[PDB]
């Protein structure tokens, strides 16, 4: 049936910045569309209906615009909170009704360099036959990080595993979360287990470490 | 035995909305359909329970001719055991029902420029409409448990929507004129011309 | 006010399932009720619309198998899944629709994951800080399928808290970790602990995190 296309798909804005997500229809309906916000881990929340007017309980920096078969949703003055995912929908009478596929908002921010901290295994799970040491990059921007494993000095590539916050509704932050995974075997065969950022926030590569059996 | 008012119908001056559909009762006259000839051919005819031909040739008691306002992509709905907004809220056919249904695009001659907000159509209703029945009221819709008794607000819908007809439209989008006759079979008097 | 839902979790290909989403503040009798899903990390798809007057409609990937109920009694609206192909792995949100004016109130979400994979609660292990302000955490590995509920003192603590992204390890089970920053002159005296729910499993566990 109709087909919703969002441009762009990927969207990164500085705060205050006046943002223009758009919705092309490949049929002209004139102005029977809504624009849904989805913050991480939520359910979609409607913003606009009629294509143009404003949702009850929703800020008024959210121009609803467009009409025919081209649509804007306009934030004005944007907004650390408002990092979510935007969606378009066809307000239609009869039932296969269709949403863009999205676009993702990014707010850009300062450079902010992260608190780094590493946190050897517990006797507890190595009573259970693997270890886990795990490395935390808190409360930086932006993404791009790099997190290199060594262990008495030597790289170890594979058994690394890294994860990503969602960044953050109140100060627009990423965390991220290495984990190195070896067996009990392989734990006991090393001394010193390091963990060494790379970060544009940081002008020198941070370590930091610990010895096995130790303190 | 005389001529039936069709033309009366067709050429009729503009269609009620599909809510508080126009019914014509016919009675007493010749079931002649090349009168229909000239018209926006008038392309979209199905019949049910009954034959095309054979109509020519058949009597029934009273016959009926129901017309209304509805858009394209809608139509399929006219037609026995249809589910959707139309077929439900607005104008159900029976599931058994005999006869047929005619609806031609009105696109030249329902839709302004400005939008054409004088077709409506009934959005909210508490159950399914009986078949031919008709709903005209335009009481405030109670969708949640506190009532509305006339304003307008959260829970509180007014249960009608306009068209907005616009030429520009994708074909789905467009007018059409919808003609439904009723062939209901006491004495017959309405008859086709191989029986006049 | 609110719509609740429930009824999600594992299950596995083949099998069936029931959602059930429940509601506050209008009566489901009187409204179009729809059911929307969202595969992880892709976009929302519409799944099934009941009318007030009891008329269904569905998707194409979901007609025959799926059939949208409701209970005027309990005001609830239902969702039961037959034939469950592993592609309905989603989270299933319920929505009021105010046709033209919009679907204004949404669930919560429910998730629900169909794979032949077996159930598998976690185990917890703690994260002490190092002996300004100094970070601590949990870790919860090696379970199935997602989710876990993850709080620090139940509730207490909930600012300077990130809670990470469950990975999927080779081993074909999740884990993830969370941590907080607390000031350094709260680590002798603050007791703090983390509590790990996981419902799939009925694994709630709690484990305090010392130096």
């Amino acid at each position: 049936a109709i087909q919703l296309t969002q441009s762009p798909s990927s969207l990164s804005a500085s705060v205050g910045d006046r943002v223009t997500i758009t919705c092309r229809a490949s049929q002209g309906i004139s102005s029977h569309l809504a624009w849904y916000q989805q913050k991480p881990g939520k359910a979609p929340k409607l913003l606009i209906f009629a294509a143009s007017t404003l949702q009850s309980g929703v800020p008024s920096r959210f121009s609803g615009s467009g009409s025919g078969t081209d649509f804007t949703l306009t934030i004005s003055s944007l907004q650390p909170e408002d990092f979510a995912t935007y969606y378009c929908q066809h307000l239609n009478s009869n039932p296969p009704i269709t949403f863009g596929q999205g676009t993702r908002l990014e707010i850009k921010r300062t450079v902010a360099a992260p608190s780094v901290f590493i946190f050897p295994p517990s006797d507890e799970q190595l009573k259970s036959g693997t270890a886990s040491v795990v490395c935390l990059l808190n409360n930086f921007y932006p993404r791009e990080a790099k997190v290199q494993w060594k262990v008495d000095n030597a790289l170890q590539s594979g058994n690394s595993q890294e994860s990503v916050t969602e960044q953050d509704s109140k100060d627009s932050t990423y965390s991220l979360s290495s984990t190195l995974t070896l067996s009990k075997a392989d734990y006991e065969k090393h001394k010193v287990y390091a963990c060494e950022v790379t970060h544009q926030g940081l002008s020198s590569p941070v370590t930091k470490s610990f010895n096995r059996g130790e303190c | 035995t005389n001529l039936c008012p069709f033309d009366e119908v067709f050429n009729a001056t503009r269609f009620a909305s599909v809510y508080a559909w126009n019914r014509k009762r016919i009675s007493n006259c010749v079931a002649d359909y090349s009168v229909l000839y000239n018209l926006a051919p008038f392309f979209t005819f199905k019949c049910y329970g009954v034959s095309p031909t054979k109509l020519n040739d058949l009597c029934f008691t009273n016959v009926y001719a129901d017309s209304f306002v509805i858009r394209g992509d809608e139509v399929r709905q006219i037609a026995p055991g249809q589910t959707g907004n139309i077929a439900d809220y607005n104008y159900k056919l029976p599931d058994d029902f005999t006869g047929c249904v005619i609806a031609w695009n009105s696109n030249k001659l329902d839709s302004k420029v400005s939008g054409n907000y004088n077709y409506l159509y009934r959005l909210f209703r508490k159950s399914n409409l009986k078949p031919f029945e008709r709903d005209i009221s335009t009481e405030i819709y109670q969708a949640g448990n506190k009532p509305c008794n006339g304003v307008a607000g959260f829970n509180c819908y007014f249960p009608l929507r306009s068209y907005s007809f616009r030429p520009t439209y994708g074909v789905g989008h467009q007018p059409y004129r919808v003609v439904v006759l009723s062939f209901e079979l006491a004495p017959a008097t309405v008859c086709g011309p191989k029986k006049s | 006010v609110q719509l609740v839902e429930s009824g999600g979790g594992l299950i596995q290909p083949g099998g069936s399932l029931r959602l059930s989403c429940a509601a506050s503040g209008f009566i489901v009798s009187r409204n179009y009720m729809n059911w929307v899903r969202q595969a992880p990390g892709k976009g929302l798809e519409w799944v099934a619309l009941i009318y007030s007057g009891g008329s269904t409609f569905y998707a194409d990937s979901v007609k025959g198998r799926f059939t949208i109920s409701r209970d005027n009694s309990k005001n609830t609206l239902y969702l039961q899944m037959n034939s469950l192909r592993a592609e309905d792995t989603a989270v299933y949100y319920c929505a009021r629709d105010l046709v033209v004016y919009g679907l204004d109130y949404w669930g919560q979400g429910t998730l629900v994951t169909v794979s032949s994979a077996s159930t598998k609660g976690p185990s917890v292990f703690p994260l002490a800080p190092s002996s300004g302000t100094a970070a601590l955490g949990c870790l919860v590995k090696d379970y199935f399928p997602e989710p876990v509920t993850v709080s620090w003192n139940s509730g207490a603590l909930t600012s300077g808290v990130h809670t990470f992204p469950a990975v999927l390890q080779s081993s074909g089970l999740y884990s993830l970790s969370s941590v907080v920053t607390v000031p350094s002159s709260s680590l002798g005296t603050q007791t703090y602990i983390c509590n790990v729910n996981h419902k799939p499993s009925n694994t709630k566990v709690d484990k305090r995190v010392e130096p």
